[PDB]
């Protein structure tokens, strides 16, 4: 996964 | 949005071959990587084109003057055994090896410093003294027929990647570095970095034109913070390396962001110079050991989380008579892309 940095 | 990953190899300073720079492509693709920065004028110019003519200044140069001129400039900063320059045909293999790897290149040929065998190049095609002053690096912005000679080199490499690439890479760093740190300093007070700042402009218009994104390292591009001498085309990607230290006083990160650039990290905790392996400066070790301890959006000294395009790890070829290293190349690149691997995504 990946956030929204 | 995901973000752009960059292996960047140091091919101006020594020679690489074809298949050498194939498999570096092949293994950045492998490893996740989206692009691969192939820096090919950084002192030497070791990419020559079949056809090097040009007309300026009102004056004509061909061919076989041009790129004798730039083969003896290779071999006068370092005639390397292993070979002088890249050709057309091999660069076009490059390009599409790269391409059938869903691998970008972006090429750097460097300017206003760093181009030695350009410089060399100059003096032998008869332009009379093109190097600013105690400098066998860096171009003179005060010479109108030297800058305009290296602009139409430029535009030369400009129009052939265009077919290929995205972003263009012209470099600006390290004005008169092979003197001393305070070549910028010393454009500014001189009058002169106003100069430097059109240059800057002029090589963005020119790959702009060409339908590509230009970029540069920081550390000349608002130099002292000041944007007084001018401000520089915001489309400019700013390839961020150094904060800097005493007496090379670049502006911070978020002063670009500020002015509309986007910055790609190019953190220089990541950097390795080949042949230090446990001594001297970027060394092996130690960037293996920043790769589990910085961000991959971590940028020098920048305020927390100003926004980047991407991240560029670079390898350097500073001595380039050390060795081709490329089992610690390639474990420099296992390394990058398993710390990251959430911003490099592979099947
Ligand atoms: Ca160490
Ligand atoms: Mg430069
Ligand atoms: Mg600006
Ligand atoms: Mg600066």
């Amino acid at each position: 996964g990946a956030g929204a940095a | 949005q995901p973000l752009k990953s960059v292996f960047s190899i140091d091919a101006g300073r020594k020679y690489f071959s074809v298949e050498q720079l194939e498999e570096l492509v092949a293994k950045a693709s492998q490893n996740g990587y989206t692009d691969v920065q192939l820096i090919l004028g950084n002192d030497g110019l070791r990419f020559i084109l079949d056809d090097m003519s040009v007309n300026v200044n009102g004056k004509k140069y061909n061919h076989n003057r041009v790129s004798k001129a730039i083969q003896r400039g290779n071999n006068a900063y370092y005639n390397d055994p292993n070979g002088n320059a890249l050709t057309q045909k091999e660069m076009d293999r490059l390009l599409a090896f790269a391409k059938a790897r869903n691998i970008n290149i972006i090429p750097v040929i460097n300017s206003p410093g760093h181009m030695d065998a350009l410089l060399v190049a100059m003096e032998k095609l008869a332009i009379k003294n093109p190097a600013f002053d105690g400098s066998k690096r860096t171009v003179d912005l005060g010479n109108q027929k030297a800058v305009n000679f290296t602009k139409a080199i430029i535009s030369k490499y400009v129009a052939y990647f265009s077919a290929h690439s995205e972003i263009f890479n012209f470099g600006g760093d390290e004005y008169a570095n092979d003197v001393d740190t305070g070549g910028w300093a010393k454009l500014q007070s001189s009058g002169r970095y106003k100069d430097f700042v059109a240059y800057a402009n002029d090589l963005a218009k020119i790959i702009k034109d060409a339908g590509m994104q230009p970029m540069s390292f920081n550390d000349g591009i608002y130099y002292n913070s000041d944007d007084s001498f001018g401000t520089f085309d915001p489309e400019i990607i700013i390839s961020y390396w150094t904060a800097g230290w005493s007496g090379y006083d670049v502006a911070k990160p978020e002063y670009f962001v500020q002015k509309g650039h986007k910055i790609f990290n190019t953190n220089d905790a990541w950097y390795w110079v080949a042949g230090n392996v446990d001594s001297g400066i970027y060394q092996y070790d130690d960037a293996l050991a920043n790769m589990s301890k910085k961000a991959f959006t971590d940028v020098p000294a920048g305020s927390p989380n100003l926004p980047i395009i991407g991240s560029i790890q670079c390898v350097w070829y500073d001595d380039p008579r050390r060795d081709y290293d490329f089992e610690r190349i390639y474990t420099l690149m296992d390394t990058f892309s398993e710390n990251y691997r959430e911003y490099m995504v592979v099947k």
